[PDB]
């Protein structure tokens, strides 16, 4: 003799529709806690998301008037006692770290509480507090200490679930303020700053355009596949692709060669600024093949050293070039002075082998 | 009544435009927070057993979230793989249901604006540059610039 969850949801809606009382939604909180203790061992977590929506409506009830620790402190205190989401069910072999997501949201609420209420500094440089008393952080250095301990314990514990790759792919990629809050040389924290910064370059840009802004200060005034001299140049000289403004703020266009101005070893590059397009290859003087090439221009400087290539069906011919082209404008007549002919352009010479362009760091295409 | 950003992502998980109103003429650098909120919602597509979708007839306004000063959600139509999201600033938030269906219907207005500008053949091969400026130029009057209409 029982009734299902539809009567529970309809009775919750009818108890919400009952009005004119003057409580702090205790009539809602009674049925919310009863539905919470009815919604624990289901291994479902959707009614835990409904409990999170109940916590959101309670947060809006506290947030109807909460400002400047006159009642913002009351709203943060009500949320810190409303951390019974973390303090009701907490078990291993549960339904995949929904408590870790809820504790992450509650840690965001507590970080907002510490960064609000007459607080100094900014752990995340956030200013999430706009214009408007648990006492866990009694000092500014202790504010960084008590929160980086919080944001590292709650980082990979949410990765214990099924593979979402959601928070620690971003927030543990947000360890810029973990050591470069004030301390300059982040060689200790070089695991994500200047190691795998391309995961937002391969994703959508302008996130990594500030991540690489602090992935150069670990090598701007600091010395000593973690062995390099200037081989961190994909983040230094090949950061001009994400640098949309080059004619303004040309310190991203000066330091590409100023890092190499006292260089010395090679690498690869995309040549995604200067495009290259072919043309009608003609004939020339004695043993001069002389293909025709057109090259674009988006980088600043000149005086390259380059050659073209064209593989046959057996061996490469490497139909060379003058290697002093000095590309300044688009679609210019590159000379492509080519010798050592592989059988008079034998028609299986399909132009597949790349047209590199080296300025001590090679740029294959 | 005013969104705090407008974000557009297609089916390849490539963000089309993370548009923020009023980054010039007003406060900068919170756009650096705005696009990483968009990326948090992008890898927060479905996580920790929370399901937004149960009605397959029309894709309605799905599950609200709230995170570090904003209130975001998602509206996956599932038609041509469009994954567009809108946040709102929590500081001016009344939390009603006509508000909830109001932001549902203005989500369908920005859906209408994208599907109008998607098939304008007055300029053809508008897919990389000034299609974005044109759609921003159709964004920035539907929620703001009402100040002089009267």
């Amino acid at each position: 003799p029982f009734e299902s969850s539809s009567k529970s949801d309809e009775s919750l809606g009818s108890i919400i529709i009952e009005g004119t009382l003057d409580k702090f939604q205790l009539h809602k909180y009674f049925f919310i806690r009863r539905l919470r203790l009815l919604k624990l061992e289901d291994q479902t977590l959707t009614a835990f998301v409904g409990a999170f929506q109940l916590i959101k409506n309670f947060i809006e009830s506290i947030s109807i008037e909460y400002r400047k620790s006159v009642r913002l402190l009351e709203f943060k205190h009500y949320f810190i006692t409303s951390m019974l989401s973390y303090f009701e069910f907490e078990n291993v072999s549960n339904p995949l770290l929904c408590e870790i997501k809820a504790e992450l949201l509650m840690l965001k609420r507590d970080n907002w509480v510490q960064g609000v209420m007459a607080t100094s500094g900014y752990r995340l440089m956030d200013k999430n507090y706009p214009n408007s008393k648990e006492t866990f952080v009694d000092e500014t250095v202790f504010q960084e200490n008590f929160l980086t301990l919080t944001k590292e314990i709650l980082s990979l514990f949410n990765k214990c679930e099924g593979k979402r790759q959601r928070i620690v792919d971003i927030l543990s990629i947000e360890i810029g303020l973990l050591y470069y809050q004030g301390k300059k040389y982040e060689e200790a924290v070089s695991l994500f700053l200047s190691c795998y910064e391309y995961y937002t370059q391969t994703n959508w840009n302008s996130i990594g355009l500030k991540i690489l802004q602090v992935f150069i200060d670990s090598l701007s005034h600091c010395p000593k596949g973690e062995s390099v001299s200037a081989s961190a140049v994909l983040t230094n000289a090949f950061l001009n692709i994400l640098k949309l403004c080059k004619d303004n703020d040309s310190k991203e266009i000066w330091w590409k060669k100023f890092m190499d101005l006292q260089m010395k070893v090679h690498l690869a590059r995309a040549n995604v600024s200067a495009i290259e397009v072919n043309l009608k290859s003609y004939g020339f003087p004695e043993d001069i093949s002389t293909k025709t090439m057109r090259l674009s221009l988006k980088n600043m400087g000149g005086d390259v050293i380059v050659f073209g290539a064209s593989d046959f069906l057996l061996k490469k011919g490497e139909n060379k070039l003058i290697l002093e082209c000095r590309d300044i404008m688009y679609g210019e007549f590159s000379l492509l002075s080519f010798e050592i002919i592989v059988e008079g352009i034998t028609f299986v010479k399909e132009f597949p082998e790349n047209q590199d362009e080296f300025i001590v760091v090679p740029e294959i295409y | 009544l005013r969104p705090c950003f407008v974000s557009l992502i297609d089916e390849s998980d490539k963000p089309i435009l993370i548009y923020v109103p009023n980054e010039a003429e007003n406060e900068m650098n919170d756009v650096l927070k705005y696009n990483v909120l968009s990326n948090i919602s992008l890898d927060y597509f479905e996580s920790a057993l929370v399901e937004w979708h149960s009605l397959d007839s029309k894709p309605l306004l799905k599950s609200i979230f709230q995170l570090e000063g904003v209130s975001v959600f998602a509206m996956l139509i599932k038609q041509t793989g469009l994954k567009i999201v809108i946040g709102f600033e929590q500081k001016s938030l009344s939390g009603a249901d006509d508000e909830f269906e109001a932001i549902n219907q203005i989500f369908e207005t920005v859906r209408k604006i994208y599907i109008r500008v998607k098939c304008n053949p007055l300029l053809v091969s508008g897919d990389e540059k000034s299609i974005i400026k044109s759609l921003e130029r159709k964004f920035d009057e539907l929620f703001i610039s009402t100040e002089v209409e009267l």
